[PDB]
RNA sequence: UGAACAGCCUCUAGUUGAUAGAAUAAUGUAGAUAAGGGAAGUCGGCAAAAUAGAUCCGUAACUUCGGGAUAAGGAUUGGC
RNA sequence: UCUUAAGGUAGCCAAAUGCCUCGUCAUCUAAUUAGUGACGCGCAUGAAUGGAUUAACGAGAUUCCCACUGUCCCUAUCUAC
RNA sequence: CAGUCAAGCGUUCAUAGCGACAUUGCUUUUUGAUUCUUCGAUGUCGGCUCUUCCUAUCAUACCGAAGCAGAAUUCGGUAAGCGUUGGAUUGUUCACCCACUAAUAGGGAACGUGAGCUGGGUUUAGACCGUCGUGAGACAGGUUAGUUUUACCCUACUGAUGAAUGUUACCGCAAUAGUAAUUGAACUUAGUACGAGAGGAACAGUUCAUUCGGAUAAUUGGUUUUUGCGGCUGUCUGAUCA
RNA sequence: GGGCGUGUGGCGUAGUCGAGCGCGCUCCCUUGCAUGGGAGAGGUCUCCGGUUCGAUUCCGGACUCGUCCGCCA
């Protein structure tokens, strides 16, 4: 099998876990459940949602 | 040979098939017949592998191939992807491209010297094949239609192109990849001539519905004879 | 489908019934095309035939070209919107819905493919995946 | 008139009256048909339904698109402590059907087991096969009378066995009970056996293995009173229906001046004892051992318990099925679990299946992570965590 | 608060009256939400949804020249 | 030319007025006994029995389009009583 | 709707398929005829919903015949097990088109079904037009608007208890009653059999799908009084916190 | 749906079993408020079968058109 990265949050997707979208500009997205996929679909910057990878990346947080 | 073949009744080769001269590629989901035909032709110098690329029966219009290289789409599993280098020759190299077109036979028409591409695919992919093809790239059109290797069917020899092409534009195709094209149909007058078949330096398979003047077109400009 | 068909296909999550309009995503000049029919649904009463990912559909061009408008024409559906469930479990779909024009054969009556297009439709239809860009 | 437009009948007449099943454990209304040149086992198993997971597999079937490519499926766990044997049965054979005509039991009987003869156990002198046991511990004399008496006659022999309830986490504290037929060797054999196994127990490996197709027998579960809408899914009536609109309009013509039997009404939905048949089984596991949801490519040292125990019912630290798709009943529920009345070739039934990856998330939530110290390595270290 | 004897909350004053208790089946009455499609339902868009204040831009055919007109159609709005 | 007091003028129409009739042609739709525009030997239109036209207005009748939605595919769930 | 006879049609040949002139029947889903029951009232069109029955079988199963070479088709037998659709117009039944499908067969049950619905039509009282009438008024002519009441009783049906079989408990047997699965596509057989060619099968095998049914909730989606967490408006608790 | 009748040249129209006239225009001759005259072309008699010797004609079938009568309370 092969565990996927959310592409929101960066949490990691097992099999049949979450959903998948591909956007009109044939980009794909993968989400691990239903509040990054409304997250992403409310057009929240993922740096700025405390909570994610991306942020504590950018914030140094546990780095 | 223009050898007729069917894909369980379809006459679209290039869409189930990948030859090259060094390799051969076949869907798994293939009959006896269809089969039989690149192992009678193709011989036993020449390895043919039964092959699945992301999960589809579509092998000619997700890869694109090289007798140097071999170029798969991300979506390939590592289980088909060491399948593939484990019965591919040693010299032969096989890489995943990251890429949004992710349909590399439709993107790329290609040949052991130069290659034509979609004009929008990324600089990185472009290097990519540069790199791992060893082959030389143009970004160009074939009279406006931008899926190159759905529409040019091409070789070392020579090379088929779209019917309803201009005629300056073959010139011009003609000088920048060094070899003499024609405008031609494959498969009863079918417009898709590199999905209607595939090609290389000694043999080329078609559809059944092939005509006999399209065939004869089709050994005249590869030199098959 | 039906006719056309190159091998068999799994059931996929029906989202498209009767009068939903889609997106013309080919480049025969049409704009929407408005589903009529489902090639191969069966009869249940009140129960409106509907069409998924891959399926071959009477479709009329409600806007578009007059040439193309005013007359039923077969089409194939090629993205669905609607989300579906695969056999390796992913839930996936696009954000439009859209098919192309083709004869009862299933040759397309266009050249090229804008936007992705799926594998189960790819797969099923050999001159879909030929004019199409990117398969997902 | 005739009506204007066929449609097919709602519901299944064959699965009537749907009123509450008698008890809480469904009767084995058949058993797999006996043939005397087998070794002598039983036909049938007891266990508790504990829930649901998922698991990916790669898929074998040479012909599909899917062949030789990794598929997901929902599994369902029945947690299986082994059986404990406490007596035997004989059944002999008139025109009237089959009969019992003796009934021997094992010596010393437990609590959980005796604890099934009654209604009010904390007020009592517990007096329960007292005299039985003072009819033991003679040489043999009022014992092997009944057992040659089962010999000599008695064409079909069950076991009376009954489940260990206190190795579960359910607060039950009281066995169930139950007869299984035997199926293998002569009468004499069916009965020596039954004899040597009594007050012993039974493993569930000794009954099931892999990839065997199974049958399982439960009750379903409950659901009171309910609408003809959602009992037998009949056609909502429009919305400006006076009176109300999750009905059936006919309930019948003028003639036969009676409601018919057919005619789909309202009452009790659930609770109906069930048979569903040919349910694979993935994986026979044992609870004297660590890394019962490891596969030989997951190879993490995991037990089949998902994090935070299973929903409503607790830990697997026995053993278990993990049998294919959905089987009837909730969780906590007694279910008998029996083997095929048939041989089923089917090239689906002859699938040899290894599993892949076993999910042990949390089913309380949506989980990320399969162990503790997968979630503590993503994590990093936390405020409580020193 | 707000344009406002609108709606919502409060002060003075006045009530705390309307058989109650326990459970939460079906069918109701009243109030709601629904993936994908969008009137395919129906005699008929019945019912519901959508729109909504204010500022700025822009506004057709026709006309009894007064209108149509808030036509249609766009953008903005908090706190400091 | 006969008959009669005089023979339907200007206009309008399958109109809320046309039996035949689901009139014929065009348009609207994939498909229209519906709608609209024309045509007129009009069973049985027609001039203060008022005729024709008409801006604005209408809890009036009818057709189409955009938006919108559990009206429907196909039902599910929640609250109070 | 079904027979009998057979002058003829069918290149030739009554009867493969038809069949004139005649003649024997069946049915009560047509419309008449009659007036037996009901006028101290049996709710009167159509649709929606739902069950069951009939066979004079549209499809599916197995067969017989052909003016059956194959493919397609036609006639007939056992057969009612199983299914028989989505729409535009019209209040309609009916009809007529679009389209899918294996097929879109015909009917009954107080012209099934209004204390099941609806109320478009018909069928009160308002109103308009045309024709008729001096007039009041008339018109299966056209148009528009027009209150759809009651079950808590008995039976029936769906579910639920329960006295009495010495008491109580556990494990069982099975009389009787019910019953369920259905249809299609693709690959291959095979461009094979057959045929002069055009054309073009079938059995076995494999993978899926349609309709139906019984469960189930690991995943996905829906639902939110978990009023669980966060945010926001107005007001009130002097502010803050809450 | 059924009944009854109908079908001729580019147009209208005459036909007892043995396709003519008029109108359109082809040409020629002949004339302001533009005529007349003379020779022209033009049919598968709606179609298909039988009778006859030969059917527009008689008969049978089909197509087409025009009339008349027909659903419910
Ligand atoms: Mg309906
Ligand atoms: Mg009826
Ligand atoms: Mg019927
Ligand atoms: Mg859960």
């Amino acid at each position: 099998m092969k565990v996927e990265i959310d592409s929101f949050s960066g949490a990691k997707i097992y099999p049949g876990r979450g959903t998948l979208f591909v956007r009109g500009d044939s980009k794909i997205f993968r989400f691990q459940n239903s509040k990054s996929a409304s997250l992403f679909k409310q057009r929240k910057n993922p740096r700025r949602i405390a909570w994610t990878v991306l942020f504590r990346k950018h914030h140094k947080k546990g780095i | 040979m223009a050898t007729r073949t069917q894909f369980e009744n379809s006459n679209e080769i290039g869409v189930f098939s990948k030859l090259t001269n060094t390799y051969c590629l076949v869907a798994v989901g293939g009959s006896e017949n269809f089969y039989s035909a690149f192992e009678a032709e193709l011989g036993d110098a020449i390895p043919i592998v039964h092959t699945t690329i992301a999960g589809t029966r579509i092998i000619g219009r997700m890869t694109a191939g090289n007798r140097r290289g071999l170029l798969v789409p991300t979506q390939t599993t590592d289980q088909e992807l060491q399948h593939l280098r484990n019965s591919l020759p040693d010299s032969v190299k096989i890489q995943r491209v990251e890429e949004r077109l992710s349909a590399l036979g439709n993107v790329i028409c290609c040949n052991d010297y130069v290659a034509l591409v979609h004009p929008d695919i990324d600089r990185e992919t472009e290097e990519l094949i540069s790199d791992v093809l060893g082959v030389e790239v143009f970004r160009q059109t074939i009279s406006g239609n931008i899926l190159v290797g759905s529409y040019c069917s091409l070789s070392n020899q020579g090379g088929l192109v779209h019917p309803q092409t201009s005629v300056q534009d073959q010139e011009e195709l003609s000088s920048l990849l060094q070899v003499p094209l024609v405008a031609g149909t494959v498969n009863r007058g079918s417009s898709v001539v590199g999905a209607g078949m595939v090609v290389n330096d000694y043999l080329a398979v078609t559809g059944l519905d092939t005509t006999a003047p399209e065939l004869s077109v089709i050994e005249s400009i590869f030199r098959l004879q | 489908s039906g006719n056309g068909a190159q091998g068999t296909k799994f059931r996929i999550s029906l989202g498209l019934p009767v009068g939903a309009i889609m997106n013309c995503a080919d480049n025969s000049g049409a704009r929407n095309l408005y589903i009529i029919a489902v090639k191969g649904s069966g009869s249940r009463l009140n129960r409106l035939p509907a069409a998924s990912l891959g399926d071959m559909v009477m479709a009329t061009v409600k806007k578009g070209k007059p040439e193309l408008r005013k007359k039923v024409m077969p089409a194939i559906v090629v993205r669905q919107a609607k989300s579906w469930r695969r056999r390796d479990g992913v839930f996936l779909y696009f954000e439009d819905n859209a098919g192309v024009i083709a004869n009862p054969k299933g040759e397309m009556k266009g050249s090229a493919i804008t936007g992705p297009v799926g594998k189960e439709c790819a797969d099923l239809w050999p001159r879909v995946a030929s004019n199409s860009g990117v398969v997902v | 008139s005739h009506r204007k437009y066929e449609a097919p009948r709602h519901g299944h007449l064959g699965f009537l009256p749907r009123k509450r099943a008698a008890s809480i454990r469904a009767r084995v209304k058949a058993f797999p048909k006996d043939d005397r040149s087998k070794p002598v086992a039983l036909t049938s198993f007891l266990g508790y339904k504990a829930g649901m997971t998922t698991i990916v597999r790669d898929l074998d079937r040479p012909g599909s698109k899917f062949h030789k490519r990794e598929v997901v499926e929902a599994v369902t766990v029945v947690d299986t402590p082994p059986v404990v044997v406490v007596g035997v049965v004989g059944y002999v054979e008139t025109p009237r059907g089959l009969r019992s005509l003796t009934t021997v039991w094992a010596e010393h009987l437990s609590d959980e087991v005796k604890r099934r003869f009654y209604k009010n156990w904390y007020k009592s002198k517990k007096k329960a096969f007292t005299k039985y046991s003072a009819k033991y511990a003679q040489d043999g004399a009022g014992i092997e009378r009944e057992l040659a008496r089962i010999k000599k006659y008695a064409s079909v022999v069950r076991v009376l066995v009954h489940t260990q309830i206190r190795k579960t986490p359910l607060a039950q504290k009281k066995a169930h009970l139950a007869e299984i037929q035997l199926n293998g060797g002569s009468i004499s054999e069916k009965v020596d056996w039954a004899r040597e196994h009594f007050e012993k127990t039974v493993a569930v490996d000794s009954v099931f293995e892999q990839n065997e197709m199974i049958d399982a027998i439960a009750v379903t579960k409950g659901h009171g009173f309910e609408g003809v809408t959602h009992r037998w899914g009949t056609k909502k009536l429009p919305r400006k229906t006076h009176r109300g609109l999750r009905k059936v309009a006919c309930i019948g013509a003028w003639h036969p001046a009676h409601v018919m039997w057919s005619v789909a009404r309202a009452g009790q939905r659930g609770y109906h004892s069930r048979t569903s048949i040919n349910h694979k089984i993935y994986r026979v596991g044992k609870g004297d051992d660590e890394a019962n949801g490891a596969t030989s490519f997951d190879r993490t040292k995991k037990t089949i318990t998902p994090m935070g125990g299973f929903v409503h019912y607790g830990e697997i630290k026995n053993d278990f099925i993990m049998v294919k798709g959905c089987i009837p009943g909730n969780r906590k529920r007694i279910v008998t679990l029996r083997k095929s009345l048939y041989t089923n070739t089917s090239r689906k039934a002859l699938e040899e299946v290894s599993l892949k990856w076993i999910d042990t998330a949390s089913k309380f939530g949506k989980g990320r992570f399969q162990t503790p110290a997968e979630k503590h390595a993503f994590m990093g270290t936390l405020k409580k965590d020193l």
